[PDB]
C-alpha cells in the first residue's frame, strides 16, 4: 500500500536541446561564411581589372598583331623591291632615250657637217677642177698639160669650161650631170696600140687617180629631129662649147631633147609608164633628190647627188645664209618637235618618279608606324603586373567555397537524429504524469 | 499538506558564473510559513570564498586567528591523499574525508583516530551521514578561479 | 475553493540557461583561430627577412633596352638603305651583261656580210628592209636577197675588176629571174624605202676557146677563175654584163693584141658588152652616125670590196669598237664586284643586326627574369592583405562572443529573479 514509482525523465530530455543546438551553429557557420566570401568577391570580381586593361590591352592583341605585322613589312620591302626594278628600267629607257635624242640631234644637223656654209671655201679667190683626182695632182698638169691637145678633131678632152652653166634656176640641174658622169673627160689618141702607154707616159704625177678616157667625136644627124617644148627647164640648151655636138655625140644613151618626159605630179599620172611610140625611152625621176627614175618597163635608177662647186657657185654675188634659207630654219623646227616628243616621256619618266618617290615615302612611314608599334609590343609584353592578387583572391573564393560546402554536408544527418531521439523520449513524459 | 514542501529545492540554481551579488534576495528564501533551510542558513558565504570558517561551534559571530584544526578544506595533496570527490561527514563535529578511502585506511580494524583537529575521535564512518555540505564548495571554487585564464591570455597575445 | 496550480513554473529556467555554453564553446575557435593566424604572421615576417629590393637600375634599365631596341630599328634601316643600293648596282650590272652580249654578238659576226653595208649613211635603210623581211618568214617564190652578200669574189682587187660590172644602183638592188614578179613580192613594203630591183631574160654557160682553136699557141684555163654566189644573181652576172667572155690574160694586154677577136664570135655586133684587163675598164658603144670607125674607150679603177665574205679586215675593221667594248665591259665588271664586296660588307651588317638580335633576346631574358621576381615581391606583399583579413577579423569575432556572454548571461541571471514570483498565495 506504498506509492512506488519516482521521478525518472528529467534528465534524458536535455539530449534533444543538446543535439539541436547545433541547428544555430551550423547554419550560422555557414551564413557567415558565404555571406564574408560573397562580400569579399563583390570586390575581385570587377577589380581584376581595375588597371590591368589600361596598359595590359595592347600587349595580347597586338602580339597577335605581330604575325600580319612582319609578313606585311616583308611584302611591302617586296613590293618596294619590284618598284625599284621598274625604275631602274624607267632609268634604262631614260639612257636609251638619250641615245635617241644625240641620234637624232646628229642626224638632223649633219646638214652642218660638211656644208654649213662651205660656199666660203674660196673667199674672193679662185680655184678649178682641172686637177682634181687628188690634193697634189697640180703637179701632173701645170705647165705639161699642153702636150694632149694635138691627136684630135675639133677640140675633145678636158671638158673644163664646157661643164660650166650659164645662169638657171637651181633644183634642176642634176640629170645632165648624171648622164656625163659616164663620160667626165675624154682625152685620147687615136692610135688603139697607145692604150696602155699613152695613159702611162701621162703618169707625171703618179697613177693614184681614175682618168676616163673616151675616143668617140662628133655625131652627124640634124637638129630639126622631133624637138620638145620648153613647159619645164631643161639644160641641154646651156652651154658653150667650140662645136655643138661636143654636146649632142653621147645623144645615143642620153636621149633626153625628143620627148614629153614629165614627172610624178602633173601631165597626167604614168605615161612614163606608157611605152612611148616613136621614141626609145623616157623614164623619170620620182622625186627631186633622191628619188628612182619612173618606169613602167625596163627599171628603174636612182638620183642620190653627189657633186662640188667645182668652178665657181657665187659669180656675181657670194655669200652665205640669205638664199639657201629654208633648210636650216626647218630643220630647227625638227629639233624643236622631237624635242616636244621626247619631253613627253621626260614627262612620262617624271611622273614615274613621283609615283615612286611617294610610294617609296608612304611605304616608309607605314612601316615605321608598324616599326614603333612592334617595339611597343616586344617591350610591353615585359611590363609590371601584379597577378599576384588575382591569383591569391580566386583561390580565396575557391577554397572558402570548398569549406562551405564541407559545412552544408554535415547538417543532414545529424539534424535527423533529433525526430526519432525525441520519438525515443518524449512519450515517458504523459507516462510518470499519469502514473502519480 | 505534504507537496508544500519540496518547491524552494530548486533554490541550486544560484550557481551563475555572473553573479555580482547575492546578500540580499537569499533573505526571504526562508520565508515560508529541513535540511535544505539549514544549509541555506550558512551556505550564501561559500560565494565569498569556500574555504573560509566561520563554526556555529564555538562562535558565529567573529574568527580567531587563521587557523582552523580542521584544515582549510583542501582538494589534493601529493603526499597525503589524492584528489577529493566523494567526501562523506561526521554527525559530531564536522569530521569529514572521501568515502571511498576509509574503505581502506581502516582496513580491517575501524576503531581508530582521525589525524585531522590535534584531538581524540576513534569512530569511524560506519556512524557517519552523507554529506550535503560540500556540493557548493569546489563547484564554486573551479568556476571562480578557472575563468580569469583566457583573459590575460588574450590580451597577451593579441598585442599585434 | 479550489486547490490553486502550485508552482508549475521548475523546469522553465533550462531551456534558457543551458544556451550559457552557446559560444563558450566558440571561445575555443577563437583561440585556435587567433593562434594560428599569429603563426601565420611570422611565417609572413619570415617571408620579409629575404628584402632583396627590385633591381637598381630599373628605372633606367628601362630606359638602356629602349635605347638597345631603337638600335635594332635604326641599324635595320641603315641597311636597307644600302640594300637599295645593291638594287641599283645589280640592276645596273646586270644591263652592262646585256651590253657584253650584244657587243660579243656583233664581234663574233659569223661569216655574214650584213657589216658592211655600215659604210654609207642611207644604206641602213636597205638594211632595215632585208632585216624584218628575215625575221619573219611570210612566202618568197623567188626570194632575193642584195647581191653584195651573194658572192664569192676572190680578192679585193677581183672585188674591183667586178664593181663596175654592175652600177653602185645595181648593188642597192634586188634581181629578178621570174620577169612576169614586177611587183608581186612588195606586198609588205610596197615602196616605203630606196631601193629597185633588175630584170632577167636570158643567160649563157659555154667554155669558150676549149681547145686549139683561133689562134696558134695555147695558154691557160679560160676566165672562170672563181666566181659563184646565188643562182638569180649569177643569172644577172651573166644577162647583165656577159663577163664569162672577156679574153683575160692576167699579164699584160693592149686592144690591138685583142683585135683578133674583131671578127664576129658567139659575141655579136662589133666589139664586147663590156673589157676590163686589170684596173683598166672600157665601154662600146655603136658609131652608128659616126665614121662607122670601131671605138673601144678605156676608164681605170682601184680597189673595192664588195661581193666577197671578207667584210673589212682585221687589220682595220669595225676595232676600237672591240677594244671600247671589252674596256667598258671590264670596268663595268669590275664594278659590279665591287659592289659584290659592298654585298658582302652588307652581309657582315646583316650578322650584326643578329648580334644585336641575340643582345634582345638576352636583355629579355633578364627583364623576364627581374620581372617574375617582382611577382615574388608581389607575393611577398600579399601578406599586407593578410594581416588585414586577420585584424579586424578576429576583433569582430571576439566581440561578438563576448557580447553574446554578456547579454545571455545577464538576461538569464535576470530571469532568476522568476523566482520570487513563486513565493506566492498560500498564506501570511
Amino acid at each position: 500500500e506504498h506509492q512506488n514509482a519516482r521521478e525518472l525523465l528529467r534528465d534524458v530530455k536535455s539530449r534533444f536541446e543538446k543535439e539541436k543546438s547545433n541547428q544555430a551553429e551550423a547554419q550560422s557557420n555557414i551564413d557567415q561564411g558565404r555571406k564574408k566570401v560573397d562580400a569579399l568577391n563583390k570586390t575581385i570580381a570587377h577589380l581584376e581589372e581595375e588597371l590591368t586593361k589600361e596598359m595590359g590591352g595592347d600587349k595580347d592583341q597586338m602580339r597577335q598583331e605581330l604575325e600580319q605585322l612582319e609578313k606585311a613589312n616583308e611584302k611591302l620591302r617586296e613590293v618596294n623591291n619590284s618598284l625599284v626594278v621598274s625604275l631602274q628600267d624607267v632609268k634604262n629607257e631614260e639612257r636609251d632615250i638619250q641615245h635617241e635624242r644625240e641620234s637624232e640631234l646628229r642626224t638632223i644637223s649633219r646638214s652642218i657637217q660638211n656644208k654649213k656654209v662651205e660656199l666660203q671655201n674660196i673667199a674672193k679667190g679662185n680655184d678649178t677642177f682641172l686637177m682634181n683626182f687628188d690634193r697634189n695632182m697640180d703637179r701632173l698638169l701645170r705647165t705639161i698639160e699642153q702636150r694632149k691637145n694635138e691627136f684630135e678633131t675639133p677640140a675633145i678632152g678636158p671638158l673644163g669650161s664646157l661643164v660650166t652653166i650659164r645662169k638657171g634656176f637651181e633644183k634642176w640641174t642634176r640629170s645632165i650631170q648624171r648622164a656625163i658622169s659616164s663620160s667626165l673627160n675624154a682625152f685620147v689618141v687615136s692610135n688603139p696600140k697607145d692604150n696602155r702607154l699613152f695613159r702611162d707616159i701621162m703618169r707625171s704625177c703618179g697613177i693614184r687617180s681614175n682618168i676616163p678616157i673616151v675616143t668617140y667625136c662628133l655625131s652627124q644627124f640634124d637638129y630639126s629631129k622631133g624637138r620638145a617644148h620648153g613647159n619645164y627647164p631643161t639644160i641641154v640648151d646651156a652651154l658653150e662649147f667650140s662645136k655643138p655636138e661636143i654636146e649632142c655625140l653621147f645623144v645615143d644613151l642620153s636621149r633626153i631633147e625628143r620627148i614629153v618626159l614629165i614627172e610624178d605630179k602633173n601631165e597626167a599620172r604614168n605615161f612614163l609608164q606608157r611605152n612611148p611610140v616613136n621614141v626609145n625611152m623616157a623614164l623619170s625621176l620620182r622625186d627631186r633628190r633622191s628619188g628612182f627614175q619612173l618606169s613602167g618597163g625596163y627599171r628603174l635608177d636612182t638620183v642620190t647627188y653627189q657633186d662640188k662647186i667645182r668652178l665657181k657657185v657665187n659669180s656675181s654675188s657670194d655669200n652665205g645664209t640669205q638664199y639657201l634659207k629654208d633648210l636650216i630654219e626647218q630643220e630647227t623646227k625638227e629639233l624643236q618637235n622631237i624635242r616636244d616628243r621626247y619631253e613627253e616621256k621626260l614627262s612620262e619618266v617624271r611622273s614615274r618618279l613621283k609615283e615612286i618617290d611617294g610610294r617609296l615615302k608612304s611605304t616608309k612611314n607605314e612601316m615605321r608606324k608598324t616599326n614603333f608599334r612592334m617595339t611597343e609590343l616586344k617591350m610591353n609584353v615585359g611590363k609590371v603586373v601584379d597577378t599576384g592578387i588575382l591569383n591569391s583572391k580566386i583561390n580565396e573564393r575557391k577554397n572558402q567555397e570548398q569549406a562551405i560546402a564541407s559545412y552544408e554536408a554535415a547538417k543532414e544527418e545529424l539534424g535527423l537524429k533529433i525526430e526519432q531521439i525525441a520519438q525515443e523520449a518524449q512519450p515517458i513524459k504523459e507516462q510518470y504524469d499519469s502514473t502519480k | 499538506y505534504k507537496q508544500i514542501d519540496e518547491t524552494i529545492n530548486q533554490l541550486v540554481d544560484s550557481t551563475s558564473p555572473s553573479t555580482i551579488g547575492i546578500e540580499e534576495q537569499v533573505a526571504d528564501i526562508t520565508s515560508t510559513y529541513t535540511d535544505t533551510l539549514k544549509i541555506l542558513k550558512v551556505l550564501p558565504y561559500i560565494w565569498n570564498d569556500p574555504t573560509c570558517v566561520i563554526p556555529d561551534l564555538q562562535n558565529p559571530a567573529d574568527e580567531d586567528d587563521l587557523q582552523i584544526e580542521g584544515g582549510k578544506i583542501e582538494l589534493t595533496c601529493p603526499i597525503t591523499c589524492k584528489p577529493y570527490e566523494a567526501p562523506l561527514i561526521s554527525r559530531k563535529c564536522n569530521h569529514v574525508f572521501d568515502r571511498d578511502g576509509i574503505q581502506n585506511y581502516l582496513q580491517g580494524y575501524t576503531t581508530r583516530d582521525c589525524p585531522q583537529a590535534a584531538c581524540s575521535q576513534v569512530v569511524s564512518m560506519r556512524d557517519f551521514v552523507r554529506d550535503p555540505i560540500m556540493e557548493l564548495r569546489c563547484k564554486i571554487a573551479k568556476m571562480k578561479e578557472s575563468q580569469e585564464q583566457d583573459k590575460r591570455s588574450s590580451q597577451a597575445i593579441d598585442v599585434l | 475553493e479550489i486547490f490553486e496550480k502550485l508552482n508549475t513554473i521548475r523546469d522553465e529556467v533550462i531551456k534558457k540557461k543551458n544556451q550559457n555554453e552557446y559560444y563558450r564553446g566558440r571561445t575555443k575557435k577563437l583561440q585556435a583561430t587567433i593562434i594560428s593566424t599569429k603563426e601565420d604572421f611570422l611565417r609572413s615576417q619570415e617571408i620579409l627577412a629575404q628584402t632583396h629590393l627590385p633591381e637598381k637600375s630599373v628605372f633606367e634599365d628601362i630606359d638602356i633596352k629602349r635605347k638597345e631596341i631603337i638600335n635594332k630599328e635604326g641599324e635595320i634601316r641603315d641597311l636597307i638603305s644600302e640594300i637599295d643600293a645593291k638594287a641599283n648596282a645589280i640592276n645596273h650590272e646586270m644591263r652592262s651583261i646585256q651590253r657584253q652580249a650584244e657587243s660579243k654578238t656583233k664581234s663574233l659576226t659569223t661569216t655574214d656580210k650584213i657589216g658592211i653595208l655600215n659604210q654609207d649613211q642611207d644604206l641602213k635603210e636597205v638594211r632595215d628592209a632585208v632585216l624584218m623581211v628575215r625575221e619573219h618568214p611570210e612566202m618568197k617564190d623567188k626570194i632575193l636577197e642584195p647581191p653584195i652578200m651573194t658572192v664569192s669574189a676572190i680578192n679585193a682587187q677581183f672585188a674591183a675588176y667586178l664593181a663596175q660590172c654592175v652600177d653602185y644602183n645595181t648593188s642597192k638592188a634586188l634581181t629578178v629571174v621570174d620577169s612576169d614578179s614586177y611587183k608581186l613580192f612588195a606586198n609588205p613594203i610596197l615602196d616605203k624605202f630606196k631601193v629597185n630591183l633588175r630584170e632577167l631574160s636570158s643567160a649563157d654557160t659555154t667554155p669558150p676557146v676549149p681547145a686549139e682553136t683561133v689562134r696558134d699557141l695555147g695558154f691557160e684555163g679560160y676566165l672562170s677563175d672563181f666566181i659563184t654566189g646565188d643562182k638569180r644573181v649569177m643569172k644577172m652576172l651573166c644577162q647583165t654584163s656577159k663577163i664569162h667572155t672577156i679574153p683575160v690574160s692576167r699579164r699584160e694586154l693592149t686592144p690591138a693584141q685583142i683585135k683578133k677577136l674583131i671578127t664576129p664570135r658567139p659575141n655579136g655586133k662589133i666589139l664586147f658588152k663590156r673589157i676590163i684587163h686589170g684596173n683598166r675598164l672600157v665601154d662600146i658603144k655603136q658609131s652608128a652616125y659616126g665614121s662607122k670607125q670601131v671605138f673601144p674607150t678605156d676608164v681605170s679603177i682601184k680597189q673595192t670590196n664588195f661581193y666577197q665574205g671578207s667584210i673589212m679586215s682585221n687589220e682595220q675593221k669595225i676595232r676600237i669598237e672591240n677594244e671600247i667594248i671589252n674596256l667598258k665591259n671590264e670596268y663595268n665588271d669590275r664594278k659590279s664586284t665591287l659592289d659584290a664586296l659592298s654585298n658582302q660588307k652588307s652581309g657582315y651588317r646583316h650578322e650584326l643586326s643578329e648580334l644585336a638580335s641575340k643582345n634582345d633576346d638576352i636583355n629579355r631574358e633578364a627583364h623576364q627574369l627581374n620581372e617574375i621576381r617582382k611577382k615574388y615581391t608581389m607575393r611577398k606583399s600579399t601578406i599586407e592583405t593578410l594581416r588585414e583579413k586577420l585584424d579586424q577579423l578576429k576583433r569582430e569575432a571576439r566581440k561578438d562572443v563576448s557580447q553574446k556572454i554578456k547579454d545571455i548571461d545577464d538576461q538569464i541571471q535576470q530571469l532568476l529573479l522568476k523566482q520570487r514570483h513563486l513565493l506566492s498565495k498560500m498564506a501570511s
